[PDB]
């Protein structure tokens, strides 16, 4: 009943196992005949075993600058920055003399030094095809007042599926269990792939590309201060021998959405990704049964609690509550003509019951074009409702 | 040639202050300018150093990174941007010019190794009270012979003693931001709290 | 890492010549090649007197000299005067980037005769020990020149921690009085067999104990 109000809805029928494709966005209702109509939705999709090959600083911020310098013939200067891994430094020469503060002119050692700090990085993340976890929502169509549309899914089973353990049997209380043999349908392999992710945006690159970038990087055996190759964000300035300036090399941030234009992208939800990919499905309904159907007839009139209702495909749904005696009890349900001779429409949420009288049964069906009548329930107090469908 | 110091007064612990000093009669962008701060009745203790440029800002080792050092050549100002303040940073802050290391390094840029310098300018100091309560318990001082009491933990100053309606020692700053003195029956007022205390010393 | 020390007093006759020391522990050659003297008069902001070890600035008094070896730093000033009682502290520096003040001298130019001081010594009260709270307070009375030396012993090992002393000031009589304070807890001031006031004046020592 959770597909009910999603526009990606796919009806699916089988021969007496069926083929579904499932994907994110995509909803899949399957019938089959004498068994129960399901809702299948892939919910979620995760990487769950990611090795951190690389980390990128994408923004830099320098930070705690320190300088010192020597007089010509004065030796080397030095810092005790020059040691410690978070600072960047560099040596250079600048014009020394009387008016400057040395007793003898000539070139005179200076170092700066200052602390890289990253604000913003990329991590490439290698994910195993195998350890792509699949979470799977098997609502039935249970009729349950809640159920239509309920993402909670305390009315459907949760199932988890990888592309190695494709074959899974899920009970469904009160319908017995289904059988489901996935394969995924990936748009592109994992076969040499580096899952960039930013921040809330990930891409599928080629590893050497990604191994190529010229940033500062931490491996993914230090997820850690000491950032390698700084001097690609870090420049050091001293054009007039004068003095030396430490200078940060800008936000590489939009500069990389720009080369990764032609790289297939992924929407991204911390550790979760939201994968264009399919799923391709094979399940069977064997072992499935109707939650029931060894039950006799309402004797008693039923009440319309909520005006009838149209989904994007056509088909209707109506929630009706009982007002007689019985329950548990099975509801006599008809789409028939305006004269009542045949019987026209096709019953969505197969073998419709009321399980107790209080709560309301919400039943879906593809009513005929143009005039039907929906009939609910049995003589006296039957409830007799036109329908248009253009 | 002078400097003026701003920004001093009472702070809260763990609050933060912000210290300004106007220079004038002198080419204060070629200068290093320097903070040096005083306890009250203690020690000179030297604080920072930024200069021409403010490429080189250096600090004290108990300044773990709490104060900030700066500077406006244009607005010939010195500050100091002081976090994280305790009992131990009340003092009297100076505003101090390097006059010496202009002879030798007009520019006032190079950071060289302990070069000739000589802190020959100072301002009159603003004074910084680091304390946390904003408004004492009196104990006898049991016995010619002395006898006396002992008035602790009370802010801020000042406490009289005063003998049946004598040597009454100055206070000394706890660690705690409250004072304590003594005086050598003792009545000890405390007009700042409206408290008065009146104590038998016997032997 | 370099730390400078002076003596805590020094006191001379007007006319006469005295020097006062600046030594250093992780010091060398240059720390003293470097030095810088001070005066701050009381109230008042401090002056240059020296630097560069031995150099007089123009304005500053010829009275005024300095001299420096491999291992001290010293300023001499000769035929004292009235207006030279002040504190003097020296200068130099710590590392090759910061610098570092001596603890200072108190400079007395002597008026009357010198005078040893009184010392009493209060153990907690009983009422301050109710509180949960132990306060040793060490009187100190009747000194000329207003400069001593405190140091507190717990049985026979010196105290550092809880200490406060107070600076000396004048009493009615013109002689100097000071007091300080060793702070513990009632099981502390328990935890001991004795705990002791030591008091430094002209070189001597007194010392009491509870
Ligand atoms: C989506 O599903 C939600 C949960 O789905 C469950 O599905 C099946 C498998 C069952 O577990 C079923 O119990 C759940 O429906 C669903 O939320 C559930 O909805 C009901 C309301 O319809 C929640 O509240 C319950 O109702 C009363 C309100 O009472 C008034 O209205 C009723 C008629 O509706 C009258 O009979 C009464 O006389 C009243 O006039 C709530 O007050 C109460 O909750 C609180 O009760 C006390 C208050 O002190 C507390 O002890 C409780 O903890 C609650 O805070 C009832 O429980 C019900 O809580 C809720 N279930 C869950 C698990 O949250 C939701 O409506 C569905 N949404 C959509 C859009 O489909
Ligand atoms: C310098 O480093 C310290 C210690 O990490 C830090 O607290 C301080 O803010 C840094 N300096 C600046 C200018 O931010």
């Amino acid at each position: 009943m959770r597909c009910i109000g999603i526009s990606n809805r796919d009806f699916v029928e089988g021969v007496s196992w069926v083929d579904i494709v499932l994907e994110h966005g995509s909803c899949v209702t399957t019938m089959a005949k004498n068994k129960p109509t399901l809702d299948f939705e892939l919910i979620k999709t995760e990487a769950k075993q990611p090795a951190t090959l690389r980390k990128y600083c994408i923004e830099a911020k320098l930070t705690n600058t320190t300088t010192e310098s020597r007089c010509p013939t004065q030796g080397e200067p030095s810092l005790n920055e020059e040691q410690d891994k978070r600072f960047i430094c560099k040596h250079s020469m600048v014009d020394r003399g009387w008016g400057n503060g040395c007793g003898l002119f000539g070139k005179g050692g200076i170092v700066t030094c200052a602390k890289f700090t990253c604000k913003k990085n990329m991590e490439g993340k290698i994910v195993q095809p195998e350890n792509l976890e699949y979470t799977i929502v098997i609502t039935p169509h249970s009729g349950e007042e809640h159920a239509v549309g309920n993402d909670t899914g305390k009315h459907g089973k949760e199932i988890k599926i990888t592309p190695q353990s494709s074959t899974t049997e899920a009970e469904l209380t009160g319908y017995g269990t289904v059988t489901m043999e996935c394969s995924p349908r990936t748009g592109l392999d994992f076969n040499e792939m580096v899952l960039l992710q930013m921040e809330d945006k990930a891409w599928l690159v080629h590893r050497q590309w990604f191994l190529d970038l010229p940033l500062p990087w931490l491996p993914g055996a230090d997820t850690g201060s000491n950032w390698i190759q700084k001097e690609t964000l870090v420049t050091f300035k001293n054009p007039h021998a004068k003095k030396q300036d430490v200078v940060v090399l800008g936000s590489q941030e939009g500069a990389m959405h720009t080369a990764l234009t032609g790289a297939t992208e992924i929407q991204m939800s911390s550790g979760n990704l939201l994968f264009t990919g399919h799923l391709k499905c094979r399940l069977r309904m064997d072992k499935l049964q109707l939650k029931g159907m060894s039950y006799s007839m309402c004797t008693g009139k039923f009440k319309i609690v909520k005006e009838i209702a149209e989904t994007q495909h056509g088909t209707i749904v109506i929630r009706v509550q009982y007002e007689g005696d019985g329950s548990p009890c099975k509801i006599p349900f008809e789409i028939t003509d305006l004269e009542k001779r045949h019987v026209l429409g096709r019953l969505i949420t197969v073998n419709p019951i009321v399980t107790e009288k209080d709560s309301p049964v919400n039943i879906e069906a593809e009513p005929p074009f143009g005039d039907s009548y929906i009939i609910v329930g049995v003589e006296p107090g039957q409830l007799k409702l036109n329908w248009l469908r253009p | 040639v002078q400097l003026v110091e701003s920004g001093g007064g009472l702070v809260r612990p763990g609050g933060s202050l912000r210290l300004s000093c106007a220079a004038s009669g002198f080419s204060y962008s070629n200068h290093w300018m320097h903070w040096v701060r005083q306890a009250p009745g203690k020690g000179l203790v030297w604080v920072s150093r930024i200069n021409s440029d403010g490429s080189t800002r250096n600090y004290a080792d108990f300044v773990k990174g709490r104060f900030t050092i700066s500077r406006d050549n244009a607005e010939n100002t010195l500050y100091l941007e002081m976090n994280s303040l305790t009992a131990d940073d009340t003092a009297v802050y100076y505003c101090v010019r390097d006059g010496v290391r202009f002879y030798y390094d007009s520019t006032g840029y190079y950071p060289d190794s302990f070069f000739k310098y000589g802190m020959d300018v100072w301002g009159q100091g603003t004074t910084v009270t680091v304390s946390s309560a904003s408004t004492p318990s009196v104990f006898p001082l049991a016995p010619t012979a002395a006898l006396g009491c002992l008035v602790k933990d009370y802010f801020p100053e000042p406490v009289t003693v005063s003998w049946n309606s004598v040597h009454t020692f100055p206070a000394v700053l706890q660690s705690s931001g409250l004072y304590s003195l003594s005086s050598v029956i003792c009545n000890v007022n405390h007009k700042p709290s409206n408290t008065k205390v009146d104590k038998r010393v016997e032997p | 890492q370099s730390v400078l020390t002076q003596p805590v007093s020094v006191s001379g006759s007007p006319g006469q010549s005295i020097t006062i020391s600046c030594t250093g522990t992780s010091s060398n050659a240059d720390t003293y090649n470097l030095v810088s003297w001070y005066q701050q008069r009381p109230g008042k902001a401090p002056k240059l007197m020296i630097y560069e070890g031995t150099k007089r600035p123009s304005g500053v008094s010829n009275r005024f000299s300095a001299s420096k070896s491999a291992t001290a730093a010293s300023l001499t000033i000769s035929g004292l005067q009235p207006e030279d009682e002040a504190d003097y502290y020296c200068c130099s520096y710590a590392t090759s980037r910061t610098l570092v003040f001596g603890g200072g001298t108190k400079l007395t130019v002597v008026g009357q005769p010198k005078a040893a001081p009184s010392v009493t010594l209060f153990p907690p009260s009983s009422e301050e020990l109710q509180a949960n709270k132990a306060t040793l307070v060490c009187l100190i009375s009747d000194f000329y020149p207003g400069a001593v030396t405190v140091a507190w012993k717990a049985d026979s090992s010196p105290v550092k921690a809880g200490v406060e002393t107070t600076t000396p000031s004048k009493q009615s009589n013109n002689k100097y009085a000071a007091s300080s304070y060793l702070s513990l807890t009632p099981e502390q001031w328990k935890s001991h067999r004795s705990y002791s006031c030591q008091v430094t004046h002209e070189g001597s020592t007194v010392e009491k104990t509870v």
